[PDB]
């Protein structure tokens, strides 16, 4: 969908909390940062 | 091919003026000096003046300076010669001659004849 | 600021649109032939009047 800078990808899987485009969505999960999954 | 239709001469008193012609018509009136240079009947030719591509005066001879004056025209595309004060020793025939060379900027002052034409009897008495 | 509001929410919003700018310039022409005839006229040997 582009250049994600900000966030890490995670190699869970939860439920889509911010769509963020092709299978990809944002979370903000446990320190707390943003997440990709 | 080339054509130097020459025109003007006939029975003047002495004194008097006159003016020649001399039209080009073949090549390109723009890049071949053309000059006048008389002969004497039986008494070998004699150079009297001449003019480059451009408007140019290359000089005249030890005897005809201040009275005739050459001039071009690139317009009509004719090499004209007014006369001024004719005296008994100007009776020859006026040839206009053309040039060879195409007369580059930058080479040596070497102006030599290619062409010759018939000549007017400018008779003065 | 494109919210107008000092309150976001939790969501995807879009701001501005990225665009990278040039950084130089370029003026590009042929070759020079054929060139003018202007070595006759200013550089002459005689003229007439």
């Amino acid at each position: 969908a582009g250049c994600l800078i900000g966030a890490e990808y995670v190699n869970n899987s939860y439920e889509c909390d911010i769509p963020i485009g092709a299978g990809i969505c944002a979370s903000y999960q446990t320190s707390q940062s943003i997440i990709a999954y | 091919e080339v054509q130097l239709v020459e025109s003007g001469g006939g029975l003047v008193q002495p004194g008097r003026s006159l003016r020649l012609s001399c039209a080009a018509s073949g090549f390109t009136f723009d890049d071949y000096a053309i000059h006048w240079v008389r002969q004497a009947p039986g008494k070998g030719l004699e150079w009297v003046s001449g003019i480059t591509w451009n408007s140019g005066t290359i000089g005249y001879a030890d005897s005809v300076k201040g009275r005739f004056t050459i001039s071009r025209d690139n317009a009509k595309n004719s090499l004209y010669l007014q006369m001024n004060s004719l005296r008994a020793e100007d009776t020859a025939l006026y040839y206009c001659a053309k040039h060879h060379q195409i007369a580059v900027a930058g080479d040596a002052e070497d102006y030599y004849f290619d062409y010759w034409g018939q000549g007017t009897l400018v008779t003065v008495s | 600021c494109t919210l107008k509001s000092f309150t976001v929410e939790k969501g995807i919003y879009q701001t501005s649109n990225f665009r990278v700018q040039p950084t130089e310039s370029i003026v590009r022409f042929p070759n020079i032939t054929n060139l003018c005839p202007f070595d006759e006229v200013f550089n002459a040997t005689r003229f007439a009047s």
